[PDB]
RNA sequence: AGCUGUAAGUAAGCUUUGAUCCAGAGAUUUCCGAAUGGGGAAACCCAGCAUGAGUUAUGUCAUGUUAUCGAUAUGUGAAUACAUAGCAUAUCAGAAGGCACACCCGGAGAACUGAAACAUCUUAGUACCCGGAGGAAGAGAAAGAAAAUUCGAUUCCCUUAGUAGCGGCGAGCGAAAUGGGAAGAGCCCAAACCAACAAGCUUGCUUGUUGGGGUUGUAGGACACUCUACGGAGUUACAAAGGACGACAUUAGACGAAUCAUCUGGAAAGAUGAAUCAAAGAAGGUAAUAAUCCUGUAGUCGAAAAUGUUGUCUCUCUUGAGUGGAUCCUGAGUACGACGGAGCACGUGAAAUUCCGUCGGAAUCUGGGAGGACCAUCUCCUAAGGCUAAAUACUCUCUAGUGACCGAUAGUGAACCAGUACCGUGAGGGAAAGGUGAAAAGCACCCCGGAAGGGGAGUGAAAUAGAACCUGAAACCGUGUGCU
RNA sequence: GUAGCGAAAGACGGGUGAGAAUCCCGUCCACCGAUUGACUAAGGUUUCCAGAGGAAGGCUCGUCCGCUCUGGGUUAGUCGGGUCCUAAGCUGAGGCCGACAGGCGUAGGCGAUGGAUAACAGGUUGAUAUUCCUGUACCACCUAUAAUCGUUUUAAUCGAU
């Protein structure tokens, strides 16, 4: 998903995205240590490096 | 024949096929050089060849129903 | 329901009360043709294997429902049914027993 | 193959004048090449073949009373004999 | 007993050994098109490998085979020494890719319009863009809602009510609680237990693996207390009976009613005289209008995959063993909230459900925790930790069988040559024209100019009924006569 | 029964016919002549050539073709293309990016308008011709044929990835 509005003071609307905070890091996927994008929230408590 | 075509020995069928094909060739050749005047043979020779391939196919299938 | 060698009476049309023998049948449009009945006069041109041509007085086909079989016992027109004799189906005459036709 | 690849002879005044020499004109299957045509007439009519020329004839437009359409396309071979002859009529 | 489609007439054969037909099963199935041997301006061109035929040999031809990721076993394995990747294999090719986008679920998402533009709002979460599956999904056996004395595991579809509410409080938007149809069908990881295995370890333990155990608590289990099992049985699910499983339909289907004769124009189907045999007896199509010609309707037997699918349906079930909840377990970046937004009838806020980014950080029987602002009472859970049922949606046209309906500017643009003439570079746009039969019997025959006539001629019950046999009308227009 | 009938020189004799300012033959005259001539591309797709009727077609007639029938009719080792080479571009395994759909891009592929590649003279039809026939050649490939080079390293041969 992750679209929605930007709203003005007179309450106009323009469509707009919210992007995740992807950072490129080297994780240990199956086999090699590989570089990949993953969000900062996801490596808060999800996945080893 | 068309019953006991099935009784033929799977090389009589092979020679029968090419004899029938030479017969069809002569018929088509003399239809053009316009002396045939009995044009119904062509059709029945075609169907004979059809007969002859059909049984020779199905032997093959029964030949691999066992192996 | 009639066949090629039969002997019929015509029950409707210009020839009416006449009888005859059917001589062809044309079943996909239900038109028999009976000898002596419904004679046309065809204007036939000179053909390549013919003279100048005649008035050709031959029979025209008649619809099959204007014709009824004659009861072999009483010579009245009758409808037919089917009796099953030994796996074979025969026509019976609906006022009597069997009516035999091969020609 | 070898007898489905020759289909018809062609009889015309031009083809007759070619048969004044040792040339014979056939209508052949439209997918064959000319080595196969040389080999097939040698197999069938038992002769020796000098050379064979070949040409494709396009489909031809045609009419029959508010029905329009095309002929079939033809592959015509013209084969020159070295020795022997062929008795079509 | 005839037949050789439509798109007609010979040669013809069949053939009573059953043609042509009608159902079922098989066999063949060029070439292009995810096209997949490589290429390409679809329907073509150019190869390789292995067999095979041919050839003195090549050339030629024929038959197979040759496009990425998964699985079995692996193998080798550069920058850098082994390893593992990768890699090249060998196999199943496994599996991708096939959509009526009508219904369904998602992603993204306008605008003219309304307000007597609108910009908040509305149109509208609409078009139709993209992706999924499909004969659905969602949900769900509840931090479930209901708030009386509760309730129905759920769940989903026809009353309240244009009410309550929301709203430049404008235009407008617009509920739910209190029920009919249909109806339940229960599974996990967690607790400890136990038994093996190996590893660490020093064989003690621990680690982990495989398995039984159990899924809701005003308690479940180690237990701690106490003494029962195929009782019932059950397939839509976890044991399946997969069964002889007892009717798919009794479905292909096909046979199979019963009436009728006389007189006046072609014939009666107008006037006379009669009739129909029971589950049909009911309609409806045939030179003349037969509830009794084609036929159904009733009856008959009924065959492939069929078996109503059942009342023993082999295996095999699960008779529950009652107290407490005292100690342990009950689900993790999480409940749990700030900040921007969306969906909820509700215009984001005083918010009970979702998204991004940031925060962080609970508890255990003296349990904790949750429920449209906070604390005590009521309902709930043992949320997030997880799941998965049927009844529940919907018909291009599939298929067959049917109707104050389309009656053919028609359900259709098209019941005829129709998505065709034609038009446009292309996307695309898109007509006109329909209609014997009584029977071609279609003017043999015959006579004057090619066309067209005049005669006879005709199957002609009637050709000013001649290819405009659907006849066939009108009007506009004609044109030649005339009365005034 | 109006406008118009789309630039340009025709005349006469013969013929053919149901019928000719129109069709065919003749003679004379005239026009274009760096073209209204002769070839080759693209494009079009049977209009090409013979017969015979043209009911329509042609700003007449048919007594021509651009309707009918076939009688038809297009022939290559050397011509022009493919079994060669690459340019601009277009695609592109792995790769990068991107709500989706998709965009970009590496080796590589494809891609002539360019590079490479062997034939001329005569005869001949109603209709094709460097193609058919006759002569004389040239270029490739394959198999036999013989003297020659004879560590097969090297050696003229093989021969680069």
């Amino acid at each position: 998903a992750s679209t929605g509005n930007r709203r003005s003071h007179a309450l106009n609307s323009t469509k707009r995205r919210w992007n995740a905070n992807l950072q490129k890091v080297r994780i240990l996927v199956d086999g090699k240590p590989k570089k990949v994008w993953v969000s900062a929230r996801a490596l808060k408590s999800g996945k080893v490096t | 024949k068309a019953k006991e075509i099935r009784d033929l020995t799977t090389s009589e069928i092979e020679e029968q096929i090419k004899s029938s094909k030479e017969e069809l060739f002569n018929l088509r050749f003399q239809l053009a050089t316009g002396q045939l005047e009995e044009t119904a043979r062509i059709r029945t020779v075609r169907k004979t060849i059809a007969r002859l391939k059909t049984v020779a196919r199905e032997r093959e299938i029964e030949q691999s129903k066992a192996n | 329901h009639i066949k090629k060698g039969d002997n019929v009476k015509v029950i409707a049309g210009k020839d009416k009360g006449k009888e005859g023998k059917v001589i062809a049948t044309l079943p996909k449009k239900d038109r028999v043709v009976v000898e002596g009945v419904n004679i046309m006069k065809k204007h036939q041109k000179p053909t390549q294997l013919n003279p100048e041509g005649g008035i050709l007085e031959t029979e025209a086909a008649i619809h099959v429902s204007n014709v009824q079989l004659l009861d072999p016992k009483t010579n009245e027109p009758t409808r037919v049914g089917y009796k099953f004799v030994d796996g074979k189906k025969v026509r019976i005459a609906k006022k009597s027993g069997e009516e035999i036709k091969s020609n | 193959e070898a007898r489905d690849i020759l289909k018809r002879p062609v009889i015309t005044e031009k083809s007759s004048e070619a048969m004044a020499e040792d040339k014979y004109t056939f209508d052949v299957d439209t997918r064959v090449n000319k080595t196969q045509v040389k080999m097939a007439v040698e197999e069938i009519f038992n002769v020796k073949v000098a050379s064979v020329n070949i040409m494709n004839y396009k489909p031809k437009k045609k009419r029959m009373g508010r029905y329009q359409g095309y002929t079939n396309k033809r592959r015509k071979a013209i084969v020159t004999l070295k020795e022997g002859s062929i008795d079509l009529f």
